[PDB]
DNA sequence: TACCCCCCCTTCGGTGCTTTGCACCGAAGGGGGGG
C-alpha cells in the first residue's frame, strides 16, 4: 500500500471522450488477453455507463521480448490534465561512478502498475476493450494505477520510488543505489556475500511496498546492461553500435547516422560530423535521397575507422584531480577528452557549434571550455583542470583587449597543433606614415544598387558600382577595397558602427564570404588602424567620400 | 503558533517554474546539510511532483564568511508577488541613510524563520535538491516558514521588526535604520569605533527577541561621482579632434550645449591621420566652453520612484570599470568607475560579479531599489561561473549585451 | 498514431540595434540514447 499522489485537471475543463482506434486481429486478441488478467489482480475495473469517457488504445510487443505493451493514447486527456513538475533532471553517467567492489542490476516488473492511481482521479482513465468482431461491446475500465501513455505516469513513479527506497538508504548509508525509472544499479564495497544479502533486504523492502523483482530482469555477473552500457568491474563501453550500410542515403538516413555518431563521441574519441550535417540543411522531404559530397565521405569513413577498434572508459577516483583535454579539429569542430590517469579516459565528447555569424577560434575553444565545465559539474559535481592548445600569450592578448568579459578555469598550455592562434591585430594608435584612406560605402533601398569607394591623404580614390547589394554590404565593400589598394600599414576612417563591431572582434571565419575576404586581407596587412567618426558631421576626407559613393 | 498573513500573486499571473540548474559537490552537500537541520526544525518539508511550481536553489559564502548560506533565486516568485511588497506593506526608504559616515549591512534572514507563512501560499515557494550524476531523482520541499530571500519576507515580519528596533530607536535618535530583505542597513555619524559599539548593542538587542547575525562596513559619503571628461593634449592630431569630436556628438545627447562647429572646421581637408593640427582660436574656445558644460549637472534629472532603475557597465581594461545608474535613457542619477577589485588583472568574471554586488548595494543606500543590469558579457559564460563569486543575499535582474567600444566616453 | 528526461543539428520567427538589414537566441522538429 503506497500513499495516493494528489491530482486534478484543469481548472474549469472535463474528462476524456474520444472515440477508438480501429485494432488489428493479430493485436486484439493478445489485447484483450493481457486486459483480462489485470481485473483478477485489482489493477482495473468494469465500470457501468455511470462513466461517459472514452480513449483509445492500442499495443506493441515489447522490446527484445515476447509480450505485448498496452499504451493509452491520453493526447487529449493530457492537454487537459494538471501541470506537473518532473523530478528526472537528467541522465546518469557511468563514467561518474565510483569503482564498487560487488554490483548489482535489477528491472522491477510492471513497474507503473504496482502504483496506485490517485482515487478521485480513477475515473477519467476510461477506455474500452476491441473484440475480434464488432458485436460484442468489450468491457470499459478504469485505471486503478499508473497507465502507461499518460503524462502523469513517469513523475508520480519516480518521486514515489524516492519515498519507498528512502528508509532503506537511511539504514544502509554505504549502499550506492542508481535509481533511475524503474531500473536500479546497487553497489557496495561489502563483501558479496554480505552484499547479496542486503541485496535481499531490498528486494524484500520493494517487496514490503509492493515491488516485484523478476529474476528474469535480476542481474548478478558482469557485464551488467545498464542504460545502453556494458558495465564490466573497472571498465564500461556502450552497447555495440550499428552503422547503416546504405548504398544510397536519404534524409533519414544521414539523420539516424548523425545521431548514432553523437551517442559514440561520448566514449569514442574523435567523431567528426560537420561534413555529414552539411548535406541535412534546407532538404524539403525526409524522403528524398542527397549524394555523399567526397567531404563527406572522406568523413564517414575515418568515423568508421574510430569505431572499428574497441573503446573503453573508466571509473571516477574521487581522491585525484579531474583533467580535460582539447583539441582542435577544424571547420569549427572540437574533441576533448576527460581522464584522470593519462591515456585512460573517463569520457570523451565533442563541441561543434557554430554560434554567430563571424567568430574566431579562442571564442570557440572558450564556449567549448564552458560546455565541458557544465558537463563536468553535471557528472562529478567538480571542475576540470584544463590542457588547451592555446599559448598563454594568446590568451593573455585576447581577453585582456576583448571588450567583453570572457575567462576560463585553471588551465595549461599543450604543444598538440593545430594551436589556437589571433589572426590579426587592429592597431590601438594610427601608424604614422602609412596612408589614410577615408571610406563609405551607399545603396539604393528600391534600385538595390550601390557604389563603394575611399579618398585618402595622397591624393587616391576609387569608386565601384555593385549590383544587388545593401547599405551594410557597400560598408564593408569599401573596407575591402581599402585594404586591397593600401600597403602592408594602412589607416582606415569609416562612419560604418556595422563594420567595426565586427572586424575589431578579430574573427577569423564567417559566413560572409565579403568578410572572409576582408580576413584574408587583414592576415596579410602588418600594421592596421581602424578608426570610427560619426556621419554627416562634415569630417575631413569621410564628407568627401559620402559625397563620392552617394552620387 | 502565530498569525499567517495571507499572500496572493499578482492578478492573472502563474507561479513560478524555473529549472534547477547543476550545483557543485560542495554546493550539494551544503544544501542537503542545510535542508536536513532545516525540516527537523519544521522550517520546510518534502513535498512531491504534484506541485507545478519550482524556484532555482544554491549556496554562497558571503565575504570572508567560511559558512555555507542557503540562497534561492526568488527573481521570478518576486516578479509575481510584485503588488505585495509596493501597495500595501512597503518599506519607505530613508534619504538621508547615503548621507550618514559609516553604515554597516547585517543579516537579519534568520529570523523570517520565526513568522509562519500562509499556507496557500506555500505551494510556490518550492525548490528541488539535485544530485551528483543524477544519483537519485529531484528531492523537491516548499517552506513553510517566511523564506529568505523573498520580497515577501520583510514586508510581513515588518511589524514584528519595528517592535524590536523601537527601544533601541528610542535609546539612539538620529541613527539610521533600514530594511532592505534579508538585510540590516544601520548608519551613524558616530566616530567609528562608537559606531561598531552600538551595532553589538543592536546585535544583543535582537538576540533576546530571538535572531543570530552569521556585517559589512560601507562609507556613503566617501562614494564618489565618474563625470565626463575631455583630455588634455599639448598638440591635437586629426585623430585626435576625430575621436574628440565623435565623443562631444555622442555626449551631446546628455549635455545638449555641446558644440562641434569649430572643432569639425580643423578636419575639413582629407588630412593623414597623424598630422598634428593647431587648434584655432574659435576651436579652443568652443573646447573651453564645452569641457564647462560636462562640468555642470545634467538639467531635468531626478529619481522618480514609479521607475525601475537600469544599470550599464562597461569593461575599460587593465581592471578598470564603469557605470551608470539611470531611469530614463541619457538621464543618468550616477556615473562611476572601479578599479583593483577581487580579480584584477586575472579574471574578467569575478570583477563583474563584484562590480554588480557594488552597484546594486549602492543603489540600495541611494534609492532602496536594486537596478536590472546590462551586462558586458556573453550569455553561456555569465551562466557557467556567476554562482562560484556570488557573496549577497539578493540576486538583481540582469540581461546580456554585446556594445563594441566605438567611442570611449566615460574613460579616457 | 502514448508518456517523461538528457544530448546534437537544423530551421524559423521573435527581438533589438548593427536598422528596415543584419545578428542573435530560443523554440521546435529531425535524429541518437534511457526507462
Ligand atoms: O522499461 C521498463 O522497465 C518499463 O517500465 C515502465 C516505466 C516506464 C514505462 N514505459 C517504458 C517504456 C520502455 C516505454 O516505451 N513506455 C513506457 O511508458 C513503463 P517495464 O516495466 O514495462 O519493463
Ligand atoms: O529564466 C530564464 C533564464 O534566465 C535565468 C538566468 O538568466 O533567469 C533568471 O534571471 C532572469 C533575468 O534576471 C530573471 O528574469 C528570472 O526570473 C530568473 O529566473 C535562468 O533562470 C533561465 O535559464
Ligand atoms: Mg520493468
Ligand atoms: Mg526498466
Ligand atoms: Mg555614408
Amino acid at each position: 500500500p503506497i500513499e495516493t499522489v494528489p491530482v486534478k485537471l484543469k481548472p474549469g475543463m472535463d474528462g476524456p471522450k474520444v472515440k477508438q482506434w480501429p485494432l488489428t486481429e493479430e493485436k486484439i486478441k493478445a489485447l484483450v488477453e493481457i486486459c483480462t488478467e489485470m481485473e483478477k489482480e485489482g489493477k482495473i475495473s468494469k465500470i457501468g455507463p455511470e462513466n461517459p469517457y472514452n480513449t483509445p488504445v492500442f499495443a506493441i510487443k515489447k522490446k527484445d521480448s515476447t509480450k505485448w505493451r498496452k499504451l493509452v493514447d491520453f493526447r487529449e486527456l493530457n492537454k487537459r490534465t494538471q501541470d506537473f513538475w518532473e523530478v528526472q533532471l537528467g541522465i546518469p553517467h557511468p563514467a561518474g561512478l565510483k569503482k564498487k567492489k560487488s554490483v548489482t542490476v535489477l528491472d522491477v516488473g510492471d513497474a507503473y502498475f504496482s502504483v496506485p492511481l490517485d482515487e478521485d482521479f480513477r475515473k477519467y482513465t476510461a477506455f474500452t476493450i476491441p473484440s475480434i468482431n464488432n458485436e460484442t461491446p468489450g468491457i470499459r475500465y478504469q485505471y486503478n494505477v499508473l497507465p502507461q501513455g499518460w503524462k502523469g505516469s513517469p513523475a508520480i513513479f519516480q518521486s514515489s520510488m524516492t519515498k519507498i527506497l528512502e528508509p532503506f538508504k537511511k539504514q544502509n548509508p554505504d549502499i550506492v543505489i542508481y535509481q533511475y525509472m524503474d531500473d536500479l544499479y546497487v553497489g557496495s564495497d561489502l563483501e558479496i556475500g554480505q552484499h547479496r544479502t542486503k541485496i535481499e533486504e531490498l528486494r524484500q523492502h520493494l517487496l514490503r511496498w509492493g515491488l516485484t523483482t523478476p529474476d528474469k530482469k535480476h542481474q548478478k555477473e558482469p557485464p551488467f546492461l545498464w542504460m545502453g552500457y556494458e558495465l564490466h568491474p573497472d571498465k564500461w563501453t556502450v552497447q555495440p553500435i550499428v552503422l547503416p550500410e546504405k548504398d544510397s542515403w536519404t534524409v533519414n538516413d544521414i539523420q539516424k547516422l548523425v545521431g548514432k555518431l553523437n551517442w559514440a563521441s561520448q566514449i569514442y574519441p574523435g567523431i567528426k560530423v560537420r561534413q555529414l550535417s552539411k548535406l541535412l540543411r534546407g532538404t524539403k522531404a525526409l524522403t528524398e535521397v542527397i549524394p555523399l559530397t567526397e567531404e563527406a565521405e572522406l568523413e564517414l569513413a575515418e568515423n568508421r575507422e574510430i569505431l572499428k577498434e574497441p573503446v573503453h572508459g573508466v571509473y571516477y577516483d574521487p581522491s585525484k584531480d579531474l583533467i580535460a583535454e582539447i583539441q582542435k579539429q577544424g571547420q569549427g569542430q572540437w574533441t576533448y577528452q576527460i581522464y584522470q590517469e593519462p591515456f585512460k579516459n573517463l569520457k570523451t565528447g565533442k563541441y561543434a557549434r557554430m554560434r554567430g555569424a563571424h567568430t574566431n577560434d579562442v571564442k570557440q575553444l572558450t564556449e567549448a571550455v564552458q560546455k565541458i565545465t557544465t558537463e563536468s559539474i553535471v557528472i562529478w559535481g567538480k571542475t576540470p583542470k584544463f590542457k588547451l592548445p592555446i599559448q598563454k600569450e594568446t590568451w593573455e592578448t585576447w581577453w585582456t583587449e576583448y571588450w567583453q568579459a570572457t575567462w576560463i578555469p585553471e588551465w595549461e598550455f599543450v604543444n598538440t597543433p593545430p594551436l589556437v592562434k589571433l589572426w590579426y591585430q587592429l592597431e590601438k594608435e594610427p601608424i604614422v606614415g602609412a596612408e589614410t584612406f577615408y571610406v563609405d560605402g551607399a545603396a539604393n533601398r528600391e534600385t538595390k544598387l550601390g557604389k563603394a569607394g575611399y579618398v585618402t591623404n595622397k591624393g587616391r580614390q576609387k569608386v565601384v558600382p555593385l549590383t544587388n547589394t545593401t547599405n551594410q554590404k557597400t560598408e564593408l565593400q569599401a573596407i575591402y577595397l581599402a585594404l586591397q589598394d593600401s600597403g602592408l600599414e594602412v589607416n582606415i576612417v569609416t562612419d560604418s558602427q556595422y563594420a567595426l563591431g565586427i572586424i575589431q572582434a578579430q574573427p577569423d571565419k564567417s559566413e560572409s564570404e565579403l568578410v572572409n575576404q576582408i580576413i584574408e586581407q587583414l592576415i596579410k596587412k602588418e600594421k592596421v588602424y581602424l578608426a570610427w567618426v560619426p556621419a554627416h558631421k562634415g569630417i575631413g576626407g569621410n564628407e568627401q567620400v559620402d559625397k563620392l559613393v552617394s552620387a | 503558533p502565530i498569525e499567517t498573513v495571507p499572500v496572493k500573486l499578482k492578478p492573472g499571473m502563474d507561479g513560478p517554474k524555473v529549472k534547477q540548474w547543476p550545483l557543485t559537490e560542495e554546493k550539494i552537500k551544503a544544501l542537503v546539510e542545510i535542508c536536513t537541520e532545516m525540516e527537523k526544525e519544521g522550517k520546510i518539508s518534502k513535498i512531491g511532483p504534484e506541485n507545478p511550481y519550482n524556484t532555482p536553489v544554491f549556496a554562497i559564502k558571503k565575504k570572508d564568511s567560511t559558512k555555507w548560506r542557503k540562497l534561492v533565486d526568488f527573481r521570478e516568485l518576486n516578479k509575481r508577488t510584485q503588488d505585495f511588497w509596493e501597495v500595501q506593506l512597503g518599506i519607505p526608504h530613508p534619504a538621508g541613510l547615503k548621507k550618514k559616515k559609516s553604515v554597516t549591512v547585517l543579516d537579519v534572514g534568520d529570523a523570517y524563520f520565526s513568522v509562519p507563512l500562509d499556507e496557500d501560499f506555500r505551494k510556490y515557494t518550492a525548490f528541488t535538491i539535485p544530485s551528483i550524476n543524477n544519483e537519485t531523482p529531484g528531492i523537491r520541499y516548499q517552506y513553510n516558514v517566511l523564506p529568505q530571500g523573498w520580497k515577501g519576507s520583510p514586508a510581513i515580519f515588518q511589524s514584528s521588526m519595528t517592535k524590536i528596533l523601537e527601544p533601541f530607536k528610542k535609546q539612539n535618535p538620529d541613527i539610521v535604520i533600514y530594511q532592505y530583505m534579508d538585510d540590516l542597513y544601520v548608519g551613524s555619524d558616530l566616530e567609528i569605533g562608537q559606531h561598531r559599539t552600538k551595532i553589538e548593542e543592536l546585535r544583543q538587542h535582537l538576540l533576546r527577541w530571538g535572531l543570530t547575525t552569521p556585517g559589512y562596513e560601507l562609507h556613503p559619503d566617501k562614494w564618489t561621482v565618474q563625470p565626463i571628461v575631455l583630455p588634455e593634449k599639448d598638440s591635437w592630431t586629426v585623430n585626435d579632434i576625430q575621436k574628440l569630436v565623435g565623443k562631444l556628438n555622442w555626449a551631446s545627447q546628455i549635455y545638449p550645449g555641446i558644440k562641434v562647429r569649430q572643432l569639425s572646421k580643423l578636419l575639413r581637408g582629407t588630412k593623414a591621420l597623424t598630422e598634428v593640427i593647431p587648434l584655432t582660436e574659435e576651436a579652443e574656445l568652443e573646447l573651453a566652453e564645452n569641457r564647462e558644460i560636462l562640468k555642470e549637472p545634467v538639467h531635468g534629472v531626478y529619481y522618480d520612484p514609479s521607475k525601475d532603475l537600469i544599470a550599464e557597465i562597461q569593461k575599460q581594461g587593465q581592471g578598470q570599470w564603469t557605470y551608470q545608474i539611470y531611469q530614463e535613457p541619457f538621464k543618468n542619477l550616477k556615473t562611476g568607475k572601479y578599479a583593483r577589485m577581487r580579480g584584477a588583472h586575472t579574471n574578467d568574471v569575478k570583477q563583474l560579479t563584484e562590480a554588480v554586488q557594488k552597484i546594486t548595494t549602492e543603489s540600495i543606500v541611494i534609492w532602496g531599489k536594486t537596478p536590472k543590469f546590462k551586462l558586458p558579457i556573453q550569455k553561456e559564460t555569465w551562466e557557467t561561473w556567476w554562482t562560484e563569486y556570488w557573496q549577497a543575499t539578493w540576486i538583481p535582474e540582469w540581461e546580456f549585451v554585446n556594445t563594441p567600444p566605438l567611442v570611449k566616453l566615460w574613460y579616457q
